[PDB]
RNA sequence: UUAAUUGGAUUCAACGCCGGGAACCUCACCGGGGGCGACGGCAGGAUGAAGGCCAGGCUGAAGGUCUUGCCGGACGCGCCGAGAGGAGGUGCAUGGCCGCCGUCAGCUCGUACCGUGAGGCGUCCACUUAAGUGUGGUAACGAGCGAGACCCGCGCCCCCAGUUGCCAGUCCCUCCCGCUCGGGAGGGAGGCACUCUGGGGGGACUGCCGGCGAUAAGCCGGAGGAAGGGGCGGGCGACGGUAGGUCAGUAUGCCCCGAAACCCCCGGGCUACACGCGCGCUACAAUGGGCGGGACAAUGGGUGCCGACCCCGAAAGGGGGAGGUAAUCCCCUAAACCCGCCCUCAGUUCGGAUCGCGGGCUGCAACUCGCCCGCGUGAAGCUGGAAUCCCUAGUACCCGCGCGUCAUCAUCGCGC
């Protein structure tokens, strides 16, 4: 099952909050902000904290 | 061929670190390194106890470079003996210390409660030690002690914390001693700072 | 002489002519580049000289 | 009045290392050098059983040991081949020259 | 059964297992022959201890012992303690390691609260996941180890690098064909295009679209894509239990032998054979057998070694011997497959067990007890009762090859 681990969610939880206006619905952008904005090497940890960003910004856009 | 040389070399260290792992244990041996020069090999020596290895001004590096040479291959040899880096921070150390306590008499609980105190206050992420044999009684048995953050399966367990074994003979038998510590300065992968 | 009763014939091949350099027991010897050691002894300083089990 | 210089470690970081010192040596000054090449890497591949007795499901270790190789050519120049012979080499790193 | 046929393991989890393919050695068994007591002391000892030898008997053979006399100079098992050594007992005295429950989803802690107490709660309920994996509700609120993350390899693209790897385009020389308009093959220059080798990087995230579910966690179906939902294959096995196996790999307590249960040498045995069982190989034929001819690999290994190339021999083999410490030289022009001819449903041109004669190789030694070759001989077997095993994709079936063991020997293990 493709079930998102704790951490990928906290630390995507904690830098959507500290720069709201800094994400927008596209995944290139957004992998390339956390890249800057973090210490991560993994290239997989990335991706999967770009995609949940992506998903949390369509989805507080949205006023869920 | 080349192979050949490569592995020639790695076994002539295993069987010098071995027979001075048993020679100089109550110095508290803790490695050793080898170098090569064209004058002929380095040889430096880590140990808690330089008095013990030196022996009373020579009589005791002499032999050793003589045993050194003749008995196993190293050409030219100079001992150099220096100071263990990070005696809490070894696992082979304080499990030969643990090992020499127990032989001693003291029992078991209190050497195992020392030990970890003492490593966990130099700094240490987190310690492990485990004890079996013939402790109080003629059924064997064996204690596990433990405290602070300890990885135990997958790759970063295998490269950062670091083990030890010891034996410590008793008159009533052997008694097995393990020990694992992890360095403070290990971050696990699952470890993501923000930068700000 | 009487010491000549204790001494081997130096034998050249058969399982008698190689022993473990670390414990000198004769039978399983990897002879593999030159490495004289039993299956036994093999498995427990293999990290010291290098080796890994990468998969 | 070419030089070839062979490179043997287990280590990958300490042959890169040696490997930019000599193109820096060799930059530094009017010769010319072909680049390193890679040589296939040797691995030693060793399988035992697993427990010291016969009781039991058999299983296995497979040990691997691997060594990484690298070629170098240069023209023997007197000015620079001074320096390439003074540079030191990690103790886990493997070097010989030869004139060809 | 025997002089001995050494020992361990008996459901899964004993039985091509102990890396166990034992001619000597290995060796632990059987027959026989020799040798060994640091260190203390007791008899003894230069008027020479302890020790060693030419020839010849005993002997399987032996200055082992004796006969016969020649050596050497300081210790002394004839005696008492003690010791080395022990594949001798105990895995139900232990350490370390390994199998199984099980790569299953479990095992716990701080404070609070409930119960007189053993204990309980969290760890429960609904949905979901490969997972105590998650989302909501909850006298619980939060943490740790395990799972995941992690490491190695495979498949697609980009940069750098050009030898010992690669040869397409361009030039020169030589030789063949339908006589050369054209088409091939070598060699030299020359190049890094292509393949390959190995460092760095990109690429996939339920990211996009439509449904179900709660609007959450997720699930189902599509687009593009080399790759789609742990992308595929491996490594890593928590707290504990199993008095599971191992003291016959090594370490080690206790008990035993300690001039034999220690150390050497020769010859036997582990290879016996009314019989029961496990795992396999070869067949019972045409979805074939034989003969001649034609095609295409990969992994690995080589100086105590791999050996091209020439000569001799019908074969197995024999005599010289370049190059190779190796992307350079060698092992190394696989088989199943394809084409033509003979056999035509038969115990046969199926099957090749068993035995006779002869020729070879390794080795100090081939009878017990090794492997190879030529001619001859030609057993059971014509598809298998009740039962029962393995396997979901480059997988299963079929076909060969490399390495380990190894002086010689592979119906085996691990890989291709
Ligand atoms: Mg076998
Ligand atoms: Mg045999
Ligand atoms: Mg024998
Ligand atoms: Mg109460
Ligand atoms: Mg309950
Ligand atoms: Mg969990
Ligand atoms: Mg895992
Ligand atoms: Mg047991
Ligand atoms: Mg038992
Ligand atoms: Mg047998
Ligand atoms: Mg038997
Ligand atoms: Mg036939
Ligand atoms: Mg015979
Ligand atoms: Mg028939
Ligand atoms: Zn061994």
């Amino acid at each position: 099952g493709k079930i998102r681990q704790g951490f990928i969610k906290r630390v995507a939880r904690e830098l959507f909050n500290k720069y709201p206006n800094e994400f927008t619905r596209d995944f290139e952008h957004n992998k390339k902000k956390v890249e800057e904005l973090t210490n991560v090497t993994s290239k997989k940890i990335r991706n999967r904290i770009a995609g949940y960003i992506t998903k949390l910004v369509r989805m507080k856009e949205e006023g869920k | 061929a080349i192979e050949r040389y490569f592995i020639r070399e790695a076994v002539k260290e295993m069987l010098i670190d071995e027979f001075l792992e048993k020679e100089l244990r109550r110095a508290g041996y803790g490695g050793l390194d080898i170098k090569k020069t064209p004058l002929g090999t380095k040889v430096i020596i880590f140990a808690a106890n330089p008095g013990y290895v030196i022996g009373r001004g020579g009589r005791r590096i002499r032999e050793l470079t003589r045993i050194l040479e003749r008995q196993f291959g190293l050409e030219n040899p100079q001992i150099d003996v220096q100071e263990i880096k990070n005696p809490y921070l070894n696992a082979k150390v304080q499990a030969v210390r643990i090992a020499q306590a127990l032989e001693r008499g003291i029992h078991f609980r209190r050497a195992a409660y020392a030990a970890m105190r003492a490593i966990m206050s130099n700094g240490a992420r987190g310690v492990e030690i485990r004890i079996s044999g013939k402790l109080t009684g003629e059924r064997a048995k064996s204690v596990r002690f433990y405290q602070g953050y300890l990885a135990k399966v997958g790759n970063p367990a295998e490269t950062l914390v670091s083990k030890g074994y010891a034996q410590a003979l008793l008159k009533l038998g052997v008694i097995g001693v393990k020990v694992a510590i992890m360095p403070p300065d290990a971050r696990l992968p699952d470890e993501i700072e923000i930068i700000e | 002489a009487k010491a000549d009763y204790n001494k081997r014939k130096p034998r050249k091949f058969g399982k008698g002519a190689r022993r473990c350099i670390r414990c000198g027991q004769y039978g399983p010897i990897i002879r593999i580049h030159g490495l004289m050691l039993c299956r036994h002894c093999f498995r427990e300083v293999a990290p010291k000289l290098g080796f890994r089990k990468y998969e | 009045q070419k030089a070839r210089i062979k490179l043997a470690s287990t280590n990958v970081r300490s042959l890169e290392e040696v490997a930019n010192q000599i193109k820096q040596i060799a930059e530094r000054t009017g010769v010319r050098m072909s680049g390193p090449i890679p040589l296939p890497t040797k691995r030693i591949r060793i399988v035992t059983r697993k427990s010291p007795d016969g009781e039991g499901s058999a299983t296995f270790d497979r040990w691997e040991l691997r060594i990484h190789k690298r070629l170098i050519d240069i023209e023997a120049d007197e000015r620079a081949m001074r320096q390439i012979m003074r540079i030191r080499v990690p103790e886990d790193v493997t070097i010989e020259i030869e004139l060809i």
